[PDB]
């Protein structure tokens, strides 16, 4: 009788070291004195951070150092801790999904598209093909806009500086099309549930393709710079090893997933808008460190832009929106003309659609890795719990595990292989 | 302590007298550590104006009669303990713990029903 | 900011038209600002904000009965 | 403030309030913050008020008569105006004047008039 | 009795004789509704309400479907679902697209409804375009935009049948078929704000509440009414510290669903002339003070007068809570003072009835009890003024029994017939052992409503002698176990709760004492006489008006409105009305003045916690603790012996009874600082229908327009 | 000592000018309840001020009863520090830290057992509900033998 039955004591909660079994003794695999073996070595603390790049900002990691090698790290985070889970309940879902640009701030159709995909899964409805298309499209977009910052600043830490500015330029061209769609060179608002906000304009599918017939020769310059570089393949090798189960007992997801040989892809494995419609392949790593996963990274860049053309040839014709008044708003023309359609323009954006009650747990493969959202709904027009499930957020919960015994330069490297916005992190 | 240098494992009192003893021991680490908090935080005040002040924190919940009650409140003083110990704490945190170096001091509830009255309920 | 705002679009690639021959520049609205004022910050003449709306409670204005 | 006229004018067009909770200029533009200021920079544009009825009357001989504000798809939500009262009826989003026809001699013979009414 | 029925599947149990969609209702099943309304008569005009029933080739209207004893009712069929389809497609053809323009914007039945049970977009795409209807000129009070209509016929059949002015109709045929007056005239009646509300759409809106709020930025409190004595439960809705709009609460024990139209304006004047800061009297001329140092200049004059025994008069008014009566009467009675007046004229003297018994003075038959009156007997009071919301019970049971009423007093303009016995007290002994006095002693439930007008008669004594020794010689008819047919109706919010502590002057001999000092609690209708010229006058209170006009000290106190005051209805219901917003300027809390001035001269009242205050209260009256309940008097035989044993020797002078309300508009300080009340009176007097009278707008002599409001 | 204030209570970081003094605090002894409050974190004036836990009324503009079927629980204002003028933009400025809070429960019992646990002083309201009548179009013609005393509109 919690509480009461507790306010003596008369009840112990059974802890995991109550459950402690002994090893099976048979097929186990593996003092004071005047010596100086028994003698104790004293370490050092060491405070690192912020780091140059954007992505590192907020990060206050304290190290235990005996000489040069980390005994143990200690990640002190929630240094852009805004409240965002606690907001989005005083809020309608409309209202709430530009929270979601700002988790992971650097693949941001994607963090609104794990927002969409749930908040439609509980309304019960099915996006029309084109925005689905859409969706995949610029998913895919935002999936290699991602990977250019992930890829080019974990090498500009590493100290190459080149491929850096090369291919920000592809990212100063990849973001003249969210600014065409949106208005915004980087919180589109873009993806809503029930497909998108505004049909595309009627000239970008020729400029993403003229984009496209190009951006394979950057790969491969960037790809002359790093790949067969003895020094950028001495910093990476053996650097942040992860064994296959430790990465699943670890809640790694991803490449941090996926370089220690693990096949699964969420893309693959639950598939979700026009994902199953696409051929593409998935990169798996050998040796589960920092080389494998800088190899798996560039292997989605061609993969990426192999999808990005598919979906251009497959673009159908039809509303990018879900077709119903009550979920989506109508068009500005109809609110003008119509009665209908003013009362569920007005109703929009002042209480908001409805949500059916029941929870869902919905994931996509994110570029960092799996992203998820937990939202309970109450059966009104806002929600009574968004929880975010940030691909980072485990990565660097086992920082420590993976980091430890290396130099604090191989550290470097893990930090940046391990795909890490701190705004992510700290929700 | 494994991961850090003043971690507790979080553990269930099984009664009251070791429900008693652990308390006790967290007066005792508290008070022990007062000077090595007023160097480092630079605290403007005496080592005995701290010590005193601790011993109000725990004067607080003297009168708790329910053993789950306790477990939380133990669990908190080990957390304050460790960060700051470690020098997690900001002297900004710290020394905002004394609530007479607020710029209305510690008179800040009015102290009878006329002097509110008079200020407009402080 | 001393750039015309019709002329912005154009120097900034959102029209192709320039103001020169764009119809929406001939518009008469005798509201509209005689010359191009710029961004007026760090300036004496800085925009100042200001309550647009009246005190909400109205007080009494005391009147003393004579004796 | 109070020497230049921008600051004592509510706007370029019109010098009174045009709302009961309208502060006035004199009194927006007091106080310390207004000092060692130029009050010709200050942003005052035109009021709307005194514009809408300097609108001449649409004459129509029909009872119930259509606005969309005038620019298609860029007004307001269409709505539909009954001219059968001896008045002037206006659009309730935009303001502009309509009057039938049937009232023209009498409108005509009004003294003031809330629009130019020709 | 009860029949038994399955509306989707659930058995309800509803009474036979009712009608489907109350028994949908009882069921848990939501009916879509426009022209229903509880309150009103059944009509079948919306079309909304269809459903299917086993049995009928046709949908039925279940608003105007009697229950039967076996019936199966499908609410989710898909020919229910299809029929309000096609209703909200009807509704919304001709409706103008005024939605970002509309008052009814964010609160509305058609726009709920349209989402909930309609069409997702509109089939209306007409090159002849849509109806449209000019506006009609009904009054001040509300604002017409009647392109909205849905011909619900809600407002007429509330103006007719509830409010008994029959102005509003339904002129014309068909699609042009219009509501309004055929002839422009001001809709005369107390509570014709109510259409407001009953309104499903925004073409009936409040002038005052033009275009200043959206529904959802309100924040709501559940308060009481303080405007009358009836206590009605209101919402107040705020935006910040400025109280937006008062709306009426459900509750059928007191006001029903309805409020007059005082207690719905008059809240624009509670940001007009408030009392903000302290106020000396200096040469004549009010100086603003501290409250340090004007509570000391209340004792020192205090210590230079050295009052005697009695010399300290309080006088409450009519807006005062019952807190700072009993403590106000504490620190009264620690200065040596039982002089405890009220406002009205004779309240400085002892009242006709007592105070001994709570049902001397209470509306015994609770006001619910009218519900099953059969015969009423009205004495000095004009019911349709002192209480409208009352007044509208009446005629109801009126309309649907064999109800007589008689009225003894002034004759009034009454919606419903009644015998006029007389005006003065003979016209009463005259009545009560006449032909209408047999009514009384034949009808069950005989009721007596007797004005607190009378109460401030000179003959109120005989007056009430004459009542109850009619009551003490027909009991088992008017005193039964569940009956009495005794009630005094007050019309100030604060009289009931005064008499409930004994707030009131004991004895003839401290009524005759000139006092050197008196404490204006709030009172601003105090006959001149009952304030000696030279005294020293403290004023309490919230509005500037003829209270602080004399005062030597001018002490801001809170209105109804950031008060959680306690207040007793006429009926002796204790209620609470809740702080909406908080104290304007310097005000402080009308008790805790009191409580301070304690201090300053060094008495002080010993609670200093509104929790003591409350237990204090509980001590001298226990139903005070009991909230929104009537404790039923139990000794109610004993009120004859102030009734008619301390009245038997009685002065009759002959003077005919007096009206009591010149102005429905202005009765308090509250009202007279209104604006909207202001052109509820001019409207009135001069009769002009124009919504537009003393307010924004365009005119026939306003091309230009105007910004004034009340002027 | 019988709902006197306590003057002596220890303040927190959160308490303010606005703060009312309270009458008791949690001492974490009482009987049968969890010292929530005590343990919560929350600052000691949540123990000072009174809420109301109530059912809210329908809305007298509208038929809907959606917002009717949950009880609410809320704060009270009080009498400073609610709201006032912002000086320069006129925007309305508050010190209540729980004027936008409100919790929803299920039953009375329910908003009862939370305020206990947290401390709170508490005003219950009870429901205002209708009283049923059976109405019958029927009435609406009903036959008058005598004068008729109104004059039925539809
Ligand atoms: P004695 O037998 O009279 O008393 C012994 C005790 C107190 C155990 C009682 O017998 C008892 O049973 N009381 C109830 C149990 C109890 O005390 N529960 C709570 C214990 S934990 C606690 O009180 C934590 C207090 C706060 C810890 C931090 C204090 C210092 C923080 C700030 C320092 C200065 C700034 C850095
Ligand atoms: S009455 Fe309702 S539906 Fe009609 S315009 Fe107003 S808000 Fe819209
Ligand atoms: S004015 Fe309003 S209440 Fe009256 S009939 Fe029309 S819609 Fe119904
Ligand atoms: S609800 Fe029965 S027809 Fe309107
Ligand atoms: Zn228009």
């Amino acid at each position: 009788a919690e509480p009461q039955d507790g306010f003596q004591g008369t009840r112990l909660i059974p802890t995991g070291a109550d459950f402690q079994s002994p090893p099976d003794p048979f097929i186990d695999e593996g003092v004071d004195e005047d010596s100086v073996e028994g003698r104790k070595v004293r370490h050092y603390t060491v405070n690192f951070g912020p780091q140059h790049p954007a992505a590192h900002g907020v990060l206050r990691l304290i190290l235990e150092l005996n000489g040069e090698e980390i005994v143990r790290a200690d990640p002190h985070v929630g240094l852009l801790h805004r409240g965002t889970e606690k907001l989005c309940e005083y809020k309608t879902y409309m209202q709430a999904l530009p929270y979601f640009d700002r988790l992971d701030y650097v693949s941001m159709m994607t963090n609104e598209q794990v927002f969409s995909l749930a908040v439609e899964k509980l309304l019960n409805i099915e996006i029309p093909p084109r925005a689905k298309f859409i969706r995949t499209m610029f998913g895919e977009i935002t999936r290699i806009l991602n990977h250019l910052m992930s890829v080019l600043s974990h090498a500009m830490d590493v100290g190459a500086l080149t491929p850096f500015l090369w291919g920000f330029e592809e990212r100063e061209k990849l973001m003249e099309f969210y600014e065409r769609v949106s208005g915004a060179r980087l919180h589109a608002a873009y993806v809503r549930p029930g497909g998108v906000h505004q049909d595309i304009p009627v000239g970008l599918l020729d400029d993403i393709y003229q984009w496209a017939t190009q951006f394979g020769d950057r790969i491969d310059e960037t790809e002359e710079m790093l790949t067969d570089n003895r020094i950028w393949i001495n910093r990476l090798k053996g650097v942040g090893v992860v064994s296959a189960a430790d990465a699943l007992n670890l809640s790694f997801t991803g490449v941090m997933l996926r370089g220690s040989g693990v096949p699964w892809d969420v893309r693959k494995s639950s598939p979700y808008d026009a994902y199953d419609q696409v051929e593409f392949d998935v990169p798996v790593g050998i040796n589960g460190d920092c080389y494998d996963r800088y190899l798996c990274r560039m292997e989605e860049f061609r993969q990426s832009l192999r999808i990005i053309h598919q979906c251009l040839n497959k673009m159908p014709a039809g509303p990018v929106r879900y077709e119903d008044y009550k979920i989506t708003p109508p068009p500005r023309a109809a609110m003008k003309e119509n009665m209908e359609a003013l009362i569920h323009h007005f109703l929009l954006f002042t209480k908001g659609y409805a949500v059916p009650p029941g929870d869902t747990y919905t994931a996509i493969e994110a570029p960092k890795g799996e992203m998820g959202v937990y939202v309970v709904s109450d059966g009104s027009e806002r929600p009574y719990r968004v929880h975010i499930r940030a691909p980072g957020f485990a990565h660097l919960s086992g920082f420590d595990h993976i980091t430890r015994g290396h130099l604090l330069a191989d550290a470097v490297a893990v930090i940046g292989t391990m795909d890490l916005v701190f705004g992510e992190v700290d929700r | 302590v494994q991961p850090t240098k003043f971690a507790v494992t979080v553990r269930q009192s099984r009664n009251w007298a070791d429900a008693k003893q652990r308390v006790i021991a967290a007066y005792r680490a508290w008070i022990r550590a007062a000077p090595e908090i007023q160097t480092m935080y630079s605290i403007p005040f005496p080592v005995s104006h701290i010590r005193t002040r601790i011993r109000q924190e725990f004067e607080r919940h003297r009168y708790v009669n329910k053993l789950n009650v306790v477990d939380v409140l133990l669990q908190q003083s080990n957390a304050d303990f460790q960060e700051t110990m470690n020098f997690w704490r900001q002297q900004s945190h710290v020394m905002a713990f004394f609530k007479e170096e607020h710029f209305r001091g510690e008179k800040r509830l009015p102290s009878n029903f006329i002097t509110g009255f008079l200020e407009g309920r402080n | 900011a001393h750039i015309e705002p019709m002329w912005h679009a154009w120097i900034s690639y959102q029209v192709d038209t320039p103001p020169t021959r764009e119809p929406l520049t001939q518009i008469e609205r005798p509201w509209a600002p005689k010359e191009h004022v710029p961004n007026r910050s760090f300036t004496r003449g800085a925009y100042k904000p200001y309550n647009t709306t009246q005190p909400k409670i109205q007080s009494w204005e005391p009147k003393a009965a004579p004796r | 403030t109070g020497r230049p006229a921008s600051a004592v004018m509510q706007a370029p067009n019109r010098a009174e309030v045009w709302s009961r909770s309208q502060r006035p200029r004199s009194e927006a533009m007091a106080g310390p913050r207004f000092e060692q200021t130029d009050f010709d920079a200050q942003p005052r544009p035109w009021a709307a008020i005194e514009l809408i009825h300097k609108q001449p009357v649409r004459w129509t001989h029909d009872r119930i008569v259509a606005c969309d504000g005038g620019g298609g798809p860029h007004g307001h939500p269409k709505i539909y105006i009954n001219t059968d009262k001896p008045e002037i009826a206006t659009c309730n989003y935009c303001g502009l004047p309509f009057a039938n026809e049937h009232h023209r001699k009498y409108l005509e013979s009004l003294p003031q008039t809330s629009y130019p009414l020709n | 009795a009860e029949v038994e029925l399955t509306i989707d599947g659930k058995k309800v149990s509803i009474e036979a004789g009712s009608a489907l969609i109350q028994a949908c209702e009882k069921a848990g099943v939501v009916v879509p509704r426009y022209c229903y309304h509880e309150k009103l008569a059944i009509a079948g005009n919306c079309r909304m309400c269809l459903v299917e029933v086993e049995r009928s080739p046709k949908p039925v209207a279940s608003c105007a479907w009697p229950v039967q004893a076996g019936m199966v009712v499908k609410t989710n069929s898909p020919l229910t679902h299809k029929a309000r389809e096609g209703v909200m497609e009807f509704l919304l053809a001709n409706h103008p697209l005024d939605c970002p323009i509309c008052d009814q914007g964010g609160e509305c039945d058609l726009q709920d409804q349209s989402m909930r049970y309609g069409a997702d977009r509109g089939r209306f795409h007409e090159i002849g375009g849509k109806r449209a209807v000019e506006d009609k000129n009904i009054g001040p009070l509300i604002k017409t935009s009647m392109n909205r209509c849905i011909h619900c016929t809600r407002c007429v059949r509330f103006m007719n049948d509830i409010a008994g002015a029959p102005e509003l109709g339904s002129t014309g045929r068909g699609n042009d078929l219009q509501i309004g007056t055929y002839l422009e005239k001001n809709l005369d009646s107390e509570l014709s704000g109510n259409v407001i509300d009953l309104c499903p759409v925004g073409a009936l809106t409040s002038k005052p509440y033009a275009f200043r709020a959206r529904p959802w930025e309100l924040k709501r409190t559940e308060s009481i009414d303080v405007l009358d004595g009836l206590g009605s439960n209101i919402r107040v809705d705020s935006r910040g510290l400025e109280v937006m709009r008062i709306l009426p609460r459900l509750n059928d024990d007191v006001n029903e669903e309805w409020i007059n139209d005082k207690t719905r304006f008059a809240c624009d004047g509670l940001k007009t002339q408030r009392l903000t800061m302290p106020l000396v009297r200096r040469d004549g001329k009010f100086e603003p003070a501290t409250w340090e140092q004007a509570l000391t200049e209340i004792a020192h004059a205090y210590q230079t007068l050295a009052p005697k025994e009695n010399e300290f008069k309080v006088i409450a008014g009519q807006l005062v809570e019952v807190e700072s009566l009993v403590a106000m009467k504490d620190l009264a009675n620690r200065l040596g003072s039982e002089n405890l007046a009220l406002d009205f004229p004779g309240g400085s003297q002892p009242l006709a009835h007592g105070v001994d018994i709570r049902s001397n003075y209470l509306f015994n038959s609770k006001i619910w009890g009218i519900e099953e009156a059969d015969a009423i007997l009205l004495v000095g009071t004009n019911p349709r003024h002192e209480a409208a919301v009352l007044n509208a019970r009446i005629r109801k049971q009126w309309l649907r029994s064999d109800l007589e009423i008689a009225a003894v007093g002034q004759p009034w303009e009454s919606t419903f017939d009644y015998e006029h016995l007389g005006t003065d007290l003979a016209a009463l002994k005259n009545a009560l052992s006449g032909p209408f006095g047999e009514k009384l002693k034949k009808a069950k439930r005989p009721m007596i409503i007797v004005g607190s007008g009378v109460t401030e008669h000179p003959d109120a004594k005989a007056f009430y002698e004459t009542v109850w020794s009619f009551v003490e010689k027909n009991a088992s008819n008017f005193l039964t176990e569940e009956w009495c047919g005794y009630n005094v109706l007050q019309r100030a919010a604060s009289r009931a709760g005064a008499f409930e502590v004994g707030f009131v002057v004991p004895s003839p001999e401290v009524a005759a004492t000139k006092p050197k000092f008196v404490w204006l609690l709030g009172a601003d209708e105090f006959d001149p006489a009952d304030v000696p010229k030279d005294a020293f006058i403290v004023y309490q209170g919230h509005h500037g008006d003829r209270g602080a006009e004399i005062a030597d000290i001018v002490l801001p106190g809170a209105a109804y409105t950031e008060k959680a005051g306690t207040y007793v209805n006429t009926e002796g219901r204790v209620q609470m009305t809740r702080a909406a917003t908080g104290l304007p300027g310097a005000a402080r809390t009308d008790w805790k003045i009191i409580r301070a001035v304690s201090e300053f001269l060094g008495v002080p009242l010993p609670y200093d916690d509104v929790a003591q205050l409350r237990d204090r209260m509980a001590e001298i009256s226990p139903a005070l603790a009991a909230y929104d309940v009537v404790e039923p008097v139990a000794l109610r035989h004993l009120s004859k012996v102030q009734l008619v044993d301390q009245n038997k020797g009685a002065k009759v002078t002959g003077e005919p009874l007096k009206k009591v309300v010149e102005n429905f508009y202005f009765t308090d300080v509250i009202s007279r600082s209104s604006p909207t009340m202001a052109r509820c009176s001019a409207a009135k007097e001069t009769g002009d229908p124009r919504t537009n009278f003393m307010a924004p707008g365009m005119e026939e002599d306003r091309p230009m327009g105007q910004i004034a409001y009340g002027a | 000592p019988r709902n006197a204030p306590d003057y002596n209570v220890p303040i927190d970081i959160a308490t303010s000018t606005f703060t009312p003094v309270p009458k008791n605090v949690q001492d974490g002894s009482e009987e049968n309840v969890v010292p929530a409050g005590l343990i919560s974190g929350a600052p000691m004036e949540l123990q000072a001020r009174t809420v109301r836990i109530y059912k809210p009324a329908k809305p007298a503009t509208q038929s809907g009863e959606k917002n009717t079927q949950l009880w609410r629980m809320d704060w009270d204002v009080l009498g400073k520090g609610h709201r006032w003028e912002n000086p320069l933009m006129g925007w309305q400025s508050s010190a209540d830290f729980m004027q936008g809070t409100h919790l929803t429960f299920k039953t009375k019992e329910d908003a009862i057992a939370f305020a206990e646990k947290q401390g709170y002083e508490y005003f219950v309201q009870e429901p205002n509900e209708r009283h049923f009548r059976p109405k019958a179009y029927a009435n609406n013609f009903l036959y008058s033998p005598g004068k008729l005393k109104h004059i039925r509109t539809k």
